[PDB]
């Protein structure tokens, strides 16, 4: 299939949905949902890996490389986090963003 | 208003007349006599900041006809459900709730406003002053109210998913209008484009079109003091109702996330996008003995990200004593480097600032 001519939402609603043999169509329940998934997400990790091979190196991946292998700012950093930080109660955290759950809270 | 009766009557104008050779010329003056006045109702300290207070490093709103979809969505994205002023259509703005994602604070903000037919220029300026908007559809219903959305936008001077358009305009003294081209134009006659600037009374100029620019890439051009740029995301709901292949197909329309809110599919994904698109800046803060932290990153954003940013949000003092700051990351061409207030940093960058 490969690199693919981009639509509009227009063009799906239009004609390229129509083109599409009913009769041959994959349900979208819970299992096919999630195969379909697995395979999204496979993907994408993919794609990143070829990325990252071209992209500089960040400033974390540069000190992590040679981790493997003045000025005092400690009050005013800590008074920082603490200010950024006592809110926390009223917001969702998801954290580094990995296998978020959506609870609603009241 | 009479300005808002004028802009009524040229819209009319415009539909009623047929687009020719002959018509193009007063056609070009009308889009841009409705240009000026649109920006006209602009013109008054707004949007985030002072309109409602901004409470993260970046601002994301929704817009979207009512719907079950639309609550589960944004309940589920802030974690608490929808407080009574969010049921309300009368009411313009409201905040479903702040995020953390990835270290950085995002106010979400709901903007039915924005959907209508003093507090109503309020709205619009904070639709303006957002860095993302989310634009939800039904996907089993999503032209005539994606329509709508995107008028109300762009007639408000929002430009989604756009860059500004590769245009140079020098004004000049005599010799009227002059047009330089690079890729050929599709679109633009110069008859239309003397339409547009004398329209804006602009007797004599020099235009370089290094794009196939449209009559709007010019008008925009011209109006770029007001013009806002902005990602968007389109959130097309109920994928339920769809199937794998259809659901597949979706991802062939650019600045799209399918998704079913009930079934939290691809919720993951959105949230994700949204992250990719805000080009947020994460410094990492490094003592010079000890190592740098990874766990606080000091967030910056797209458009202000300088080692002067950086020193401000720490503290307001950093700056009268600052010698320089030491930084790995893909912002310097060399690891490490020194560098200066000026010196714009960039994602995952690791600093060490040093004391004159």
């Amino acid at each position: 299939l490969e690199k693919q001519p981009k639509i509009t939402l227009e063009e799906f609603i239009e004609t390229e949905r129509g083109k599409l043999d009913k009769s041959k169509l994959t349900p979208i329940t819970i299992a096919n949902f999630a195969q379909w998934k697995k395979d999204h997400v496979i993907a994408k990790i993919n794609a990143e890996k070829k990325l990252s091979s071209k992209r500089k190196p960040t400033g974390r991946e540069i000190i992590l490389k040679m981790s493997a292998e003045a000025w005092d700012l400690t009050e005013f950093t800590d008074a920082l986090k603490k200010a950024d930080h006592q809110d926390d109660g009223g917001i969702k955290d998801y954290g580094d963003g990995s296998n978020p759950t959506f609870d609603i809270k009241k | 208003s009479t300005t808002v009766e004028k802009i009524k009557a040229i819209e009319d104008e415009m539909a009623r007349t047929q687009k020719n050779k002959a018509t193009s010329f007063h056609l070009g003056q009308l889009k841009a006599k409705l240009a000026k006045l649109r920006r006209e109702l602009l013109t008054s300290g707004a949007g985030i900041g002072f309109d409602v207070a901004r409470t993260g490093v970046a601002s994301v709103g929704f817009v979207g006809f009512p719907s079950v979809g639309k609550s589960t969505l944004l309940s589920k994205l802030t974690g608490t459900e929808s407080e009574a002023a969010e049921y309300e259509f009368t009411t313009l703005v409201t905040v479903p709730g702040v995020i953390r994602y990835k270290g950085a604070k995002i106010q979400m903000l709901d903007l039915p406003g924005i959907i209508d037919g003093g507090r109503g220029k309020q709205v619009i300026a904070v639709a303006r002053t957002c860095n993302l908007l989310f634009i939800i559809l039904d996907v089993n219903k999503p032209l005539h109210h994606k329509q709508i959305i995107e008028k109300e936008l762009e007639g408000v001077g929002i430009r989604l998913n756009k860059t500004p358009p590769d245009i140079l305009i020098k004004k000049k003294e005599k010799g009227g209008i002059s047009i330089t081209n690079t890729v050929p134009l599709t679109h633009l006659g110069n008859d239309e484009i003397r339409a547009v600037m004398s329209e804006y009374r602009i007797n004599s100029a020099e235009i370089a079109f290094r794009c196939d620019a449209t009559v709007d890439d010019l008008i925009d051009v011209l109006e770029a003091s007001s013009r806002r740029y902005m990602p968007a995301i389109y959130v097309l709901n109920k994928i339920d109702s769809l199937s794998i292949e259809e659901l597949e197909l979706l991802y062939r329309i650019p600045n799209a996330v399918p998704i079913s809110s009930g079934q939290d599919w691809n919720l993951d994904e959105l949230l994700q996008v949204m992250w990719d698109r805000l080009n947020l800046v994460r410094i990492y803060t490094k003592p010079k003995g000890q190592i740098p932290d990874f766990t606080d990153p000091v967030v910056l954003r797209s458009d202000r990200c300088s080692v002067k940013d950086f020193c401000n949000q720490i503290h307001k003092s950093l700056v009268d004593d600052f010698r320089n700051a030491l930084v790995y990351g893909s912002s310097v061409k060399h690891q490490p480097q020194y560098v200066g207030l000026s010196h714009i940093l960039e994602d995952e960058d690791v600093v060490t600032i040093l004391k004159k």
